[PDB]
């Protein structure tokens, strides 16, 4: 429970163990970034609603937020401030400070211990595969896990599952409630199961790509047979110019 | 363990119901995807906004599936016939009506 | 000079013609692709149901 004023995004959620360079475009918001600064380097990002914002307010934020941390404070005078953060872990949100710039009275980090470690690793096995088959099988993301295996300290459950759903791109909202659940494997079978229906629409993108194989093929080959019929017919038009010649 | 296990496999069961269903509306999607993408819009979203505003009110769910069937026949000609025409006009009705 | 100057300008045309032409027959590919599987499909049944 202390003052960590909390940087507005547009519509990321950040996840703990995710380092985001968020690009705070907006002025109203970039004296919140200012304020994480110097703040002890202690930032408390906590998403806005769904929708982008127009304009941040105190009752867009969440009941859920995380407590990142400046990593890389170079300074870009741009209008849109990049700020390079990484949250640590989530925590929930109590009250908040009108803005902008917004600020809240966020909690301690709010997390979910790692219980049952048999059928949790085991869940976690799975979403691992599941993750990294969508890495090596989705071409349209192509994210290393060097966001996953990068970290390794905190091993707990909860930092995997939001970190793996970060790495990919179905919506951040999925993204909010799952670090607002509770419950560990929950957001394991969550992330498991967008993976799950990734896939599908990846299978999908296979079977469609088949149908549209098979039809060009069908398409080439009658136009094939129509030419040699044209070759097949072509064969007498020699003797159709002669007899349209001298005879 | 046997009634978890039961509530597991029915989970399951009713996320490939949902996941299958959504895939059909992400070839919905793709779909209309494909018509803007090629010149005309679909009448600058013309039964986008139709389907949508039908489907925005709340239907009884036998209401939107047949909404989404009479929709889908207007894969036909529509110059005079009365299988789009009608369509059309039965296609607007059901968007128009209050619910 | 112009005469070559709209050899060219008729050149890159005719290069976006062929992919203007590429890219719309690929498209209604596709769009019949994805009709082959659709409830959609069968939807379009009138007398048939």
């Amino acid at each position: 429970r202390l003052e960590l004023p909390v940087i507005p995004l547009r519509n990321t959620v950040i996840l703990p163990h995710t380092t985001t360079p968020v690009d705070v475009g907006r002025a109203k918001s970039k004296r919140a970034v200012e304020e994480a600064m110097g703040a002890d380097r202690l930032i408390f990002l906590v998403a806005q609603r769904d929708p982008e914002v127009d304009d941040p307010a105190p009752d867009d934020l969440y009941t859920w937020g995380v407590q990142a941390v400046v990593k890389q404070a170079m300074r870009l005078p741009d209008g849109t401030l990049q700020v390079m953060v990484e949250a640590r872990a989530r925590a929930q949100v109590t009250d908040y400070i009108p803005g902008p710039y917004l600020r809240a009275r966020g909690e301690v980090f709010s997390e979910i211990f790692p219980i049952d470690e048999a059928v949790v690793r085991v869940l976690v096995e799975e979403l691992k595969e599941a993750f990294e088959k969508y890495v090596a099988n989705h071409k349209s993301l192509r994210l290393d896990r060097y966001q996953l295996e990068a970290v390794k300290g905190t091993s707990d459950p909860a930092m995997l599952a939001d970190t793996i759903a970060y790495h990919a791109t179905w919506t951040v909202a999925e993204k909010q409630e799952i670090l607002e659940l509770t419950d560990l494997e929950a957001r394991l079978k969550k992330v498991l199961g967008l993976l799950s229906r990734d896939l599908e629409r990846f299978e999908l993108d296979k079977r469609v790509a088949q149908r549209v194989k098979e039809q060009m093929d069908t398409n080439q080959r009658e136009y094939y047979l129509r030419e040699q019929m044209k070759a097949i017919q072509k064969e007498l038009g020699g003797e159709d110019g002669l007899s349209d010649l001298e005879a | 363990l046997e009634r978890f296990e039961l509530d597991k496999r029915v989970a399951q069961r009713v996320k490939e119901q949902m996941d299958t269903n959504q895939r059909e509306y992400y070839l919905r999607e793709q779909m209309k995807a494909i018509q803007k993408e090629l010149g005309g819009e679909d009448g600058l979203s013309d039964l986008e906004a139709l389907r949508k505003k039908i489907e925005e009110v709340g239907m009884p769910e036998a209401v939107k599936t047949k909404a989404l069937k009479e929709l889908d026949r207007l894969e036909r000609m529509q110059q005079g016939s009365p299988e789009a025409t009608v369509a059309r006009t039965y296609l607007d009705w059901l968007t128009e009506v209050p619910w």
